[PDB]
RNA sequence: AGGCGGGC
DNA sequence: GCTGCCGCCGCC
């Protein structure tokens, strides 16, 4: 009886997890945490959907297999699925994060079914007739025109126009696309959308599950007479001079300059002023390769060809509480706030384009690219050092590239 | 207007009655009302919020007692918001990002030729509401000086969450970027909205832009808002030395000397492309001239205030009145002469 | 760029 | 009172 009730739960390879199952407990619940820790940590880093799906798709292999047909895993999805609802019902927060979570792993699982399996699940969005589709023709072909040529690579007028023939629509109210309807991607028509059905069964999905966490919580009273408490609980926390004003603008002196303080100099001679994070990265670099405190404000003076001259002393420990205040390493760097147009502070390998790195840099480029792409910008940096002749400061970078010559 | 000039209008010539059934929803006094937010504003300086009426009697004698210069329109909340020591759709269009293509005032004036800015952003906005909403219980209401505040009271409209809200928004909100000095470069092909937003917009563009406004017409103020629009820099700098050869050409002249050098410039295989590129440059030039140009922030969220309709404006003394077809600034009434 | 104080 | 903007004063 079991095995039939699982049998009709499971006709699809997908649930909305409608009715309640009827150390196994800790571990299940575990493996499923551990995959929506996974998805969160992905999501936190703004990666794509599809960097998302290659690095989850191992891990559903090993902690909880879809597309199985063992009765053992589907359990383990179930109960694994409602033993988290127990975890995450208490809190406002823990809820949201938890139907956040569960929802993104249903577009994931729904996008790695079959067509024929994600056919069968809608079964377990009206479409428009041929006349409605022939009054709205060319409305519905000038929206949808752009997204076949960029989703299915149809570059020729002709083949766009006879897929767009064969094509149909699905006419929804437009609150259930909202995030189609920003982008321009959906037909409107009298608070109508022509269309996307994967974000209404993940709304509704949503939805349902919060209702159902809800429930769940004005329940829970009666399961704390339960070996249940201290799992739960613990479940639910595993979520928790030589160098002088006119010498550092010299090829002798510049060439030793990691590519930030490049940018900045270069920022500085072409606006005759840097704004507040590139005048404090410079400024302490300066000090940090020995510029003194006088030929410092004379460079400042002469490059910006009441408001300044206190802060360019300050950052030599000449003022207020006189802290000697420490050049910044890239890690300080790199914590500082992205900039932005009109801004030359952070680091070029991570602020710059792969094309303006590769123009700057003429297999070496490719190496130091792939270090960029990983986000390893200090080991980029110290690849363009040796090839150029592991750092993680710019003042090292200038006296390793000094001491070379010496 | 003095204090005892908005004591009078409160007592004698303010609509209580019809703004308490239109925030209402119904003959009887309900929660749309009851649990409804305004926002007084005083000549002081002073701001009070979370004020809410129970009836017509209740919102007229605290008005009246209050007599502020103004006051705004939020949400209903889930309780009384006079209570809380223990929304229509709406969107606002002002003169001020008009202000680089209209000569026929200057900073805060408005007359009926400017004023056809509004008309327009009104038309266009009416036409998406309408036709891609599917909108039906809308109003708009003159701000008492250069502006126009859209009012849509739909159920749908009503209900609408603040991601919703900027949905809508972003729908309507085509020109984002303000700024005259950078070409649009909008999206191609375009959206079924902006095709069908040109094709209302061109048949006024001649005698508005070119005729009425003629703000290029001024050699300086031409290389500022007329010369970015265009994509192709051996263009740009071509017209730049002629418009300086030949001074104070009209705005008709100098749009027509746009086809005239890129048709000398734009020779061989490649003109067709450059022929469409230009056309495609004037397009988003008509938008970025005519199109409406909404404050974003009101419309986004379910808690905005928004001036009420027929409050005075505290420098024209003008009503701000309900707005038909047929509405230009200088027909709104003024409270010393309703006095 | 951030924080604090004063004035309009 | 708070809010927000503008100016000044250092600090960090
Ligand atoms: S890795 Fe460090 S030294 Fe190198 S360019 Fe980036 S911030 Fe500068």
């Amino acid at each position: 009886e079991e095995k039939k009730l699982y049998a009709r739960l499971y006709e699809s390879k997908l649930s909305f997890y409608d009715l309640p199952p009827q150390e196994q407990f800790e571990i299940w619940a575990i493996d499923r945490l551990k995959i929506l820790l996974e998805i969160e940590s992905c999501l936190s880093r703004n990666k794509s959907i599809k960097e998302i799906e290659t690095i989850i798709k191992p891990q559903f292999q090993k902690l909880l297999p879809f597309n199985t047909e063992s009765l053992e895993d589907r359990k383990k999805d179930y109960y694994s699925h409602f033993i988290l609802r127990l975890c995450f019902c208490r809190s406002k927060e823990l809820r949201e994060k938890f139907v956040r979570a569960e929802t993104f792993l249903f577009k994931i699982r729904f996008n790695m079914l079959t067509s024929t399996d994600q056919t069968k699940f809608v079964q377990s969005l009206q479409f428009i007739s041929n006349e409605e589709k022939a009054e709205l023709s060319h409305q519905l072909y000038q929206t949808v025109s752009a997204s076949l040529q960029f989703q299915l690579n149809l570059n020729e007028e002709h083949q766009r126009k006879q897929y767009f023939q064969q094509e149909k629509f699905i006419k929804l109210p437009f609150e259930n696309v909202i995030e189609l309807v920003g982008n321009r991607l959906v037909f409107l028509k009298d608070g109508y959308a022509y269309l996307q059905q994967l974000n209404l069964l993940s709304n509704e999905f949503a939805s349902k599950l919060n209702q159902e966490l809800i429930k769940t919580y004005q329940y829970l009273p009666r399961l704390n007479e339960d070996r249940l408490l201290p799992i739960l609980n613990h479940l639910s926390s595993g979520y928790t001079d030589e160098i002088n004003a006119q010498s550092v603008w010299s090829e002798e002196i510049s060439s030793n300059y990691p590519l930030c303080i490049k940018n900045l100099m270069e920022g500085l001679k072409k606006n005759h002023h840097l704004r507040y994070y590139g005048r404090q990265q410079l400024s302490l670099f300066l000090k940090g390769i020995g510029l003194s405190a006088d030929e410092a404000l004379k460079f400042w003076s002469e490059a910006f060809t009441k408001e300044y001259r206190y802060s360019f002393r300050h950052n030599y420990g000449l003022e207020g509480n006189r802290i000697n205040y420490k050049p910044w390493d890239c890690h300080t760097i790199l914590s500082k706030p992205r900039p932005g147009r009109g801004d030359y502070h952070g680091c070029p390998f991570r602020d710059w384009s792969h094309e303006r790195l590769s123009a700057e840099l003429r297999a070496q480029i490719i190496s130091v690219l792939d270090s960029c792409q990983k986000g390893e910008y200090t080991i980029a940096c110290t690849k363009v050092f040796e090839m150029t002749h592991h750092i993680a400061h710019p003042n090292l970078y200038f006296e390793r590239s000094r001491q070379l010559q010496k | 207007p003095s204090s005892s000039d908005m004591e009078y209008y409160y007592k004698s010539l303010y609509p209580f009655k019809h703004i308490f059934n239109w925030l209402n929803h119904s003959p009887k006094p309900s929660r749309d009302m009851i649990n409804r937010e305004f926002a007084m504003a005083f000549r002081s300086g002073a701001y009070k919020r979370y004020n809410s009426f129970n009836s017509v009697q209740d919102f007229k004698a605290q008005i009246e007692k209050a007599n502020p210069d103004r006051f705004e329109i939020g949400a209903i909340y889930n309780k009384p918001p006079r209570e809380r020591d223990t929304k229509e759709l709406v969107f606002d269009i002002d003169m001020d990002d008009y202000d680089a293509f209209r000569t026929c005032c200057s900073g805060a004036q408005v007359c009926s030729k400017c004023w056809k800015f509004i008309s327009l952003a009104m038309k266009i906005t009416n036409t998406a509401l309408r036709e891609d909403f599917g909108y039906k219980d809308f109003i708009w209401v003159f701000s008492g000086r250069r502006g126009a505040h859209c009012w849509v009271s739909d159920k749908r409209a009503r209900a609408l969450t603040d991601v919703q809200r900027r949905n809508v928004l972003d729908y309507v909100n085509v020109i984002r970027d303000r700024n005259t000095d950078k070409r649009l470069a909008l999206k191609r092909p375009y959206h079924p909205h902006l095709a069908r937003s040109l094709e209302q917009l061109k048949p006024f563009f001649v005698s508005i832009m070119l005729e009425e406004q003629n703000p290029w017409e001024d050699d300086q103020h031409a290389i500022q808002t007329l010369l970015p629009a265009l994509y192709d820099k051996q263009l740009i700098d071509s017209l730049k030395k002629y418009w300086l050869d030949n001074p104070r050409r009209s705005s008709k002249e100098k749009w027509n000397d746009i086809d005239q050098i890129a048709t000398s410039l734009f020779k061989g295989p490649k003109q067709d492309s450059h022929i469409i590129k230009l056309r495609e440059c004037k397009e988003d030039l008509v938008l970025m001239t005519l199109y409406p140009k909404l404050d974003v922030e009101v419309t986004k969220q379910t808690i905005h205030l928004l001036k009420a309709p027929f409050c005075i404006h505290p420098a024209t003394g003008n009503v701000c009145v309900p707005i038909d077809e047929s509405f230009a600034p200088e027909k709104a009434p003024k409270l010393i002469d309703l006095q």
